[PDB]
RNA sequence: ACCUCGAUGUCGACUCAUCUCAUCCUCGAGCUGAAGCAGGUUCGAAGGGUUCGGCUGUUCGCCGAUUAAAGAGAUACGUGAGUUGGGUUCAAACCGUCGUGAGACAGGUUGGUCCCUAUCUAUUGUGCCCGUAGGAAGAUUGAAGAGUGUUGCUUCUAGUACGAGAGGACCGAAGCGAGGACACCUCUUAUGCUCCAGUUGUAGCGCCAGCUGCACCGCUGGGUAGUAACGUGUCUAUUAGAUAAACGCUGAAAGCAUCUAAGUGUGAAACUAUCUCAAAGAUUAAUCUUCCCAUUUCGAAAGUAAGAGCCGUCAAAGACGAUGACGUUGAUAGGUUACAGGUGUAAGCAUAGUGAUAUGUUGAGCUGAGUAAUACUAAUUGCUCGAGGACU
RNA sequence: AGCGAAAUUCCUAGUCGGGUAAAUUCCGUCCCGCUUGAAUGGUGUAACCAUCUCUUGACUGUCUCGGCUAUAGACUCGGUG
RNA sequence: CAAGGAACUCUGCAAAUUAACCCCGUAAGUUAGCGAGAAGGGGUGCUUAUGUAAAAGUAAGCCGCAGUGAAGAACGAGGGG
């Protein structure tokens, strides 16, 4: 099944409104400062005050 | 639930040792016969000193049933092999003894005579 | 479409399960995909919890599960888990592993997540 | 508030028997049957073998396969019902806990007693 | 008319024997004694309706406004607020329990929220046909028949609104009617009715006056055990 | 022979139906060469229903057995961007017949490739943004709508009325069903790949026993939760108004007769409501209740102590979003503990036995999701949006 | 001669018998063979056939009638396109 | 995948049953070779002892729902062109 008619680049441009992206959640690590995406271990390999993993 | 075409035995001394649902009757579509359901049936075999021949379309009471049904008590009355006798256009069996048991459920609708010549009914 | 790949089989997820206990008994670390690691963490559990008693018929139950790393043998690791593992945990009632989720993989953007277990 | 589904269990406890006699799958039992056309409720005795023994409360069944003639009939009842009571025969031996091998198992194939 | 109406969350299902010699399956409802939270008048609102709150739950897992609506209206806190149509005889700030409305054997209906199945295909939806397997039916062999209407400019030449095709199914509001009540249990606030009950084990459930045999009871008593030994 | 040959796919079947009435049944009424039963025909009525099979490529048909009945038609003789290819009609082959011949024949026969990842519209579902002139949370009315509507058999009324006699009811009540629909999983069943037991083979854990992979999950017997039905409950009633055909009461014009002209009625499965569902995007933007908020120093930019979103744990939900519960003041998932249900007497030990193995410890051990407690792990010592109601 | 509604027969769904509850196909049979027919062979024939055609036992999800499970896709996220 | 078991259908297309080895038994018809693996049935596991030179077999005993325990092994009869 084909299109019979180009679709122009008005009904295009209307399509990919809702393909915007999101700003990602982001929090600042206690323990160093950076901005870890929040619910995450940052690259101090600290989470909270704990530590899960090596210095970076 | 003896469908359309089902071969079930007969439990009676008519000699009609095979017998074929040809059209159970009873409503539009009713596609299913459970115990006491009079259908009509075909025989497909006989034996020669019998009062039906092979080929010739009658009508039968079903007895026993292999998927039985749930009563209403709530015990669930269930065979290994499909029997019907063989009714004359009341309730009056063609067959002098029935062979077997046979289920009570057609004492409501009828057939005191076919649950009388039983040997044990349940 | 026709010829395809023998794919996640129940058997393939048993047997992940399977090496992913034996690599983190052994090291005590692990960096998987969360999705995986949600669900070894229940036979980590299960395992740690049913060798806290040491008879025999817990050492066969046990066997059923672990293979061989580099670090340790079958028959070695079985030996390191009842020696200093599972005592060390003997007093607490459940909870005996953590699953904290990392950064985003550049390959396929999974959720990394690392698995690991501490007192 | 808050539940427990032991309040599923509390209302059963209205009805349940008191003896309930505990018997396996492949034991020979007599289940007497009251029946009541009329009046001059008749009791109907069925003798025969179990076969299988579900039930998780109010609603523990079993199966009674007896002959008749040389007609197998197989028929369930419910344990906790009144209107039905039962006895214990013979106590069979076996390994499952739902026999259905006995569907095909014709004459000459009964369970051996237990001591 | 005189509509009487009740809720409740359904906890299971079970059977009960009762005298005639038969077996009743049985769904069983926890009824927490509910609370009139307003009524309202012909006169004054246009219509009559009865506004009862329940599930009852701390006030801190509540939000402001409706705590506020119920500290204003001198209530016990609730999850919920739902009213019932053409319920009359009642009054302000009481509190109802099922005993207080229904006869022992009475007949009411029940709505409640279905079991949610997900998206489901035409076939399974609107109990169409299967087409046939054997001899090679090529293979989209399970779908919701031919939509056509009309070819050609004349005739139809399009699908007609309202059609039959795949779509959501459950969690969508049902009700059955005329289902007998057997019992009650004033320890436990608990509630007895025949049939089987939509939803799933635990969501909310109203039972009302069924329209169809309004006051119609017939009695039904239960098969007290006389077998000891 | 007017569009279509720089292609509008053609019979029949399958699936899905939709519509018309000149009606097959169900319903109401008249006339009868209508005693009763059963009919014959005409009037109104399209709400619903309107079989299964043999033979045939079949429609059509003939025939069997049913049923209340087995309607006549339309929609590109509906429906191949849904299915099939049996038929017609490609090449191969053959009999009959025609022709000298190549070959031909709505004459027959055997065999013979049916492509497409949907852009717009339509439609079914489910969302994002915005609006509804403060902003948010809840509860409502219901304009405009959608769905369902079929019906029999038995008993009584009563062997009453009717009739000579066979035979045999209207009107009405009760019971059990068939088909169709809405849910559910206590019982019966099918399934049920991280469940339980038995069990073959080979290779491994060094050996025995005991286990692991592999073979349709290796095979077989059971099966929790879930999911469905062949299963079990409910429905397919009932009442009211306005009516068509028909019947009228009074009653004239046309001193009588006359259902109509005024007045006043009876009346059907149709119709409008009653029942089920959804519904204020109904921009004609509705209603109620609660909550929060009034500045700045020259229209700004400050932008809630009400709430919503991001993020995480999730299932009563689930294609993704959405719906719904919960986020340390916590029982949302995982784990642990106790239990249910399911399997069905573990492994090891001791006795009998030459041995397979039986017997006792032992209704034992095991157990994915089930039920319920239990903060041990994971739901962070975070981020954003956002109020001053503009005038009559 | 033989054979004959046939791979040949239009009327023809010939008649009759069997099969079948029911049989435009099937087996046998009669013959106004529209136009069968003797090396473009006729008539029989055991074995054989990825051949055709019909009846039938067992057999089964072909079907009354539809359900459940597992994978790979499909759907969502990242990459190429 | 219960009950049914070819009713769907152009046709039993597809799918299903049998399945190796060992022991009985095996019709009509015919070129007397075949038909025929005809049809139709039974046994199969482990232990002990006996088995012969190994083994098949034999008798007793034991377990299971089922013993070429899984995989890989013919579905068949009858008439016609
Ligand atoms: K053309
Ligand atoms: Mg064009
Ligand atoms: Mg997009
Ligand atoms: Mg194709
Ligand atoms: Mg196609
Ligand atoms: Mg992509
Ligand atoms: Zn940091």
């Amino acid at each position: 099944a084909v299109q019979q008619r180009r679709s122009s680049k008005h009904r295009r441009d209307k399509r990919r409104s809702h393909d915007a992206l999101t700003a990602q959640a982001l929090s600042v690590c206690q323990k160093c400062g950076k901005k870890k995406l929040f619910h995450r271990v940052c690259s101090c390999g600290m989470y909270g005050d704990l530590r899960v993993k090596k210095a970076y | 639930m003896v469908s359309f075409m089902t071969r079930l035995n007969v439990a009676d001394n008519t000699g009609a040792k095979q017998v074929g649902i040809i059209k159970v009757l009873g409503s539009t579509r009713k596609r299913y016969a459970f115990l006491g359901d009079v259908v009509v049936v075909s025989v497909k075999d006989a034996i020669p000193s019998g009062m039906v021949k092979k080929g010739q379309v009658l009508r039968a009471v079903i007895v026993r049933t292999k998927k039985g049904q749930q009563r209403k008590d709530g015990t669930h009355l269930k065979f290994d092999d499909n029997a019907c006798v063989l009714i004359k256009e009341d309730k009056s069996p063609r067959g002098t003894r029935i062979f077997g048991p046979v289920a009570r459920e057609l004492r409501e609708r009828g057939y005191n005579k076919i649950l009388s010549l039983a040997v044990e009914v349940v | 479409s026709y010829i395809n790949k023998p794919g996640k089989t129940s058997a393939w997820r048993v047997m992940t399960v399977r090496q992913q206990v034996s690599a983190v008994l052994a090291y005590g670390k692990i960096e998987t995909t969360l999705k995986k690691a949600k669900n070894t963490q229940k036979r980590l559990d299960k395992l740690i919890t049913l060798a806290k008693v040491d008879n025999f018929n817990n050492r066969r139950q046990v066997k059923k599960w672990l293979l061989n790393t580099n670090l340790f043998d079958v028959d070695q690791l079985m030996d390191h888990l009842f020696s200093k593992v599972a005592p060390k945990y003997e007093k607490t009632p459940g909870g005996y592993s953590r699953v904290l989720k990392l950064g985003p993989r550049r390959g396929d953007a999974t959720e990394m997540a690392i698995l690991q277990l501490t007192d | 508030k808050i539940n427990k589904q032991a309040l599923i269990d509390l209302v059963e406890q209205k009805q349940l028997k008191a003896y309930v006699p505990e018997f396996s799958a492949g034991d020979e039992v007599n289940v007497a049957i009251k029946l009541k056309e009329k009046e001059k409720v008749r009791i109907q005795n069925f003798t025969g073998t179990v076969l299988r023994r579900r039930g998780k409360g109010i609603s523990e069944t079993f199966i009674v396969r007896k002959t008749t003639d040389g007609i197998p009939i197989e028929k369930n009842f419910q344990i906790h019902n009144p209107n039905i009571s039962i006895e214990l025969k013979r106590r069979g031996k076996v390994r499952r806990a739902y026999i259905s091998y006995m569907r095909e198992r014709s004459g000459k194939a009964a369970k051996i007693k237990e001591r | 008319m005189e509509i009487r109406g009740i809720f409740g969350v359904k906890v299971g299902m079970s059977q009960v024997f009762t005298t005639n010699n038969e077996r009743l399956p049985i769904t069983v409802i926890y009824c927490e004694p509910n609370q009139v939270a307003g009524v309202k008048t012909e006169a004054k609102d246009k219509y009559s309706a009865t506004l009862l709150s329940f599930d009852t739950v701390e006030n801190k897992k509540l939000n402001k406004p409706q705590q506020g609506f119920f500290e204003k209206n001198n209530l016990k806190p609730t999850k919920h607020l739902q009213e019932i149509r053409n319920m009359t005889g009642f009054e302000m700030g009481q509190q109802i329990t099922p005993q207080n409305l229904f006869q022992v054997g009475e007949y009411v209906d029940v709505s409640a929220i279905s079991k949610g199945r997900g998206f489901t295909g035409a076939i399974k939806r609107w109990n169409f046909k299967i087409g046939p397997l054997g001899h090679g039916a090529g293979y989209p062999h399970r779908f919701q028949g031919s939509v056509q209407a009309g070819r050609g400019g004349a005739s139809a030449q399009r699908v007609f609104k309202g059609k039959k095709m795949s779509g959501h199914y459950g969690h969508e509001k049902v009700t059955v009617q005329n289902l007998r009540i057997v019992g009650f249990d004033e320890a436990n606030m608990l509630v007895l009715v025949s049939g089987a009950i939509a939803g799933p084990e635990g969501g909310v459930v109203l039972i009302r006056t069924a329209k169809k045999k309004p006051g119609v009871v017939k009695p039904i008593e239960l098969a007290v055990q006389t077998e000891k030994a």
